[PDB]
């Protein structure tokens, strides 16, 4: 099953969450 | 880790966190960065331990440099919060804002191909691809040549930020 979110990777939505997942780490 | 009320109160004004997220945001973040200034190092380690099996060097790299933005080099926590906000609460037009930021790699203005192509090929690098044919082959540059085909109304060979946000929404 492909990530259910990379296919909008390009668009710029995959980009936002992988951000917020990484800054989301970053404080837990 | 305490923080000041003036400032956690100016900081839920300009986010969409309450007082109450602000303040646990910040004593995880000093938690995990005592000096509260996050380095670029520090940074990429986040997502090697994501994806320790990936590069994520150039994606780490581009996302700090948006993040950070007064461009001194760390992330306070005036900046991971409110990349946080955006990030995780924005509307979708907030959040495609801001991904323009990201990908308009030069800051003239516009997203050209060859930038769209680097944040996606640095996404691949870090998370991986999928597997296909040979002859259908999942490359970075032929799912640019398409979106970036589909987003250029005016085919000028270059996306302004209205161009971007009208990428998947539907009409
Ligand atoms: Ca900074
Ligand atoms: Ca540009
Ligand atoms: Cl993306
Ligand atoms: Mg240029
Ligand atoms: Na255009």
């Amino acid at each position: 099953s492909v990530p259910r979110f990379i296919k909008y990777t390009g668009y710029g939505n995959a980009a936002g969450l992988l951000a917020a997942r990484g800054l989301m780490a970053g404080g837990r | 880790s305490k923080l000041k009320p003036e400032v956690v109160e100016e900081l839920t004004r300009k986010t969409y966190f309450t007082e109450k997220e602000v303040q646990q945001w910040y004593k995880g973040f000093i938690k995990d960065c005592p000096s509260g200034q996050l380095d670029a190092a520090g940074f990429q380690k986040i997502y090697k331990q994501f994806f320790p099996f990936g590069d994520p060097t150039k994606f780490a790299t581009f996302v700090f440099n948006v993040f950070d933005e007064n461009k001194d080099g760390r992330i306070e926590f005036s900046e991971f919060i409110q990349a946080l906000s955006v990030t995780s609460r924005g509307t979708l037009d907030e959040k495609l804002r801001w991904a323009f930021k990201l990908y308009d790699l030069d800051n003239d203005g516009y997203i050209t191909r060859n930038e769209m192509l680097d944040i996606v090929d640095a996404i691949y690098q870090m998370v991986g691809n999928t597997v296909e044919l040979p002859e259908e082959e999942n490359t970075p540059e032929k799912r640019v040549d398409r979106i970036f085909a589909m987003m250029d109304k005016n085919a000028d060979g270059k996306l302004t930020l209205q161009e971007f946000q009208e990428g998947s929404k539907a009409d």
